[PDB]
């Protein structure tokens, strides 16, 4: 899954 | 409130005690109480709040996804019922935060971007589980919150700034996984990484390690999308 | 109770849904409700219960220890207060289990050893945080529960049996870390491992993998103690 | 810490 912060 | 008898400073301490014990529910509760003492939060304090609630919703999102994929494959009502129970619980935590933003938190530029990015993130988390009439009301909100934060960051922070960078990463992910707009999602991420390296001389000693990482994460996402 | 309207079988399903989502509080609650339907638990069902509550108390014990060592090093009252809050919470979960054992669970030999071992374990967990008059009442209890379970297992199960093996491992740890009796602690563990390999021909196809592991853990502890 | 199960 794509990275978020 | 249950934290209402405690001193703000003792609440900050215990939030930090909770983070060490990895008790993020407690951590979030302590920080919700500190916020409710009505004072501005410091940069260190903003990030105690964000880390605590992010760890909370993160476990819920992960449990929701486990159950939801079971519920997909399975199509007894017990799977639906348990999924809905974890869902309702997750929705409440997002409301608690969006309420905490829209009542005490939403100053200086980094401070305003920080909270507007949180608003867009937790609207996005609700979007992940919403459906129907009520749903699309949620998507537009995540988008306004993000856009406003983009506008501010683009004008007031250098393109190497961690808050500007991390916000854009998430706004990209929003385009991809939430608005079926891989075009915008990829454009933002590439532009963001590009503009940051164009002005790479603007990194500061205090945050350069963080900026390098968010740039690496922007290219991680880009590798994954192409 | 909150699970009182649900079917036992739907409670078992959701306990299993919760384990997959790693939602062990939910898991424990579901299994507490199933127990309270008043029927015997199957072997599979016993271990849904144990795994759920063990994961619950395990996180609490770990948080307690983090705070307690901070509290030791530190010798403001906030550390004591947060430690006591996590402590009280942990004590409640042990009471909930000890109550669940002393009211519905405490049949066949493996079944009786299973629950008596749980009784000794959760008395031991309370012993880890107790002090004073109230304290030593707790140590003797963990010991009776264990002893009775030892007596049964020694007579009714072969020395390769996982329940007999795992119980003895924990009873050893009890001697070491709770009764300041490294002598007995080491004796039990060595004897247990020895007697099991003496009659190694008694492993069964259904559980041999588990027995090998508890034997490896018995020797892991022994390496650590000498 | 010692192993328990
Ligand atoms: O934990 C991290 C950091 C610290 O806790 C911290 O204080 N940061 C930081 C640095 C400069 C700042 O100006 C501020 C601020 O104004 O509040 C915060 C990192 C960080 C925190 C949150 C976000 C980002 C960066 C980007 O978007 C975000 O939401 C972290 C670092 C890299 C990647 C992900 C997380
Ligand atoms: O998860 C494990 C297992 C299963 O869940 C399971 O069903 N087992 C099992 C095998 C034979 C049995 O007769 C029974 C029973 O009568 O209830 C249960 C393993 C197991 C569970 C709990 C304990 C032990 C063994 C020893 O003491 C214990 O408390 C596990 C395996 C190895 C080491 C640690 C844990
Ligand atoms: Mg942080
Ligand atoms: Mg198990």
């Amino acid at each position: 899954f794509p990275a978020t912060v | 409130g249950a934290m209402g008898s405690m001193e703000r400073a003792s609440l900050i301490q215990k939030a930090k005690l909770a983070e060490q014990a990895e008790r993020y529910e407690d951590m979030a509760a302590f920080m919700k109480g500190a916020v409710e003492k009505g004072e501005e939060l410091s940069c260190e304090e903003r990030n105690l709040l964000s880390v605590a609630y992010k760890n909370v919703v993160g476990g819920q999102r992960a449990a929701w996804r486990v159950l939801s994929s079971i519920e997909q494959k399975s199509n007894g009502p017990e799977v639906r019922e348990y999924r809905e129970k974890v869902e309702t619980e997750l929705q409440g935590v997002c409301d608690t935060v969006l309420g905490l933003l829209d009542s005490h938190l939403i100053g200086d530029a980094e401070s305003r971007v920080f909270y507007l990015k949180m608003k867009g993130d937790y609207y996005r988390y609700l979007a992940e589980v919403a459906t129907g009439d009520d749903k699309k009301r949620i998507i537009d909100s995540a988008r306004s919150a993000y856009q406003e934060a983009m506008d501010i960051s683009k004008k007031e922070m250098p393109p190497t700034n961690p808050i500007r960078l991390g916000l854009a990463l998430n706004f990209s992910v929003f385009h991809y996984e939430i608005a079926n707009s891989p075009e915008e999602a990829i454009s933002l991420a590439k532009t963001t990484f590009d503009e940051a390296m164009a002005d790479l001389h603007t990194l500061s000693e205090d945050s350069y390690k963080d900026s390098t990482l968010i740039m690496q994460l922007l290219r991680d996402n880009l590798t994954l999308w192409t």
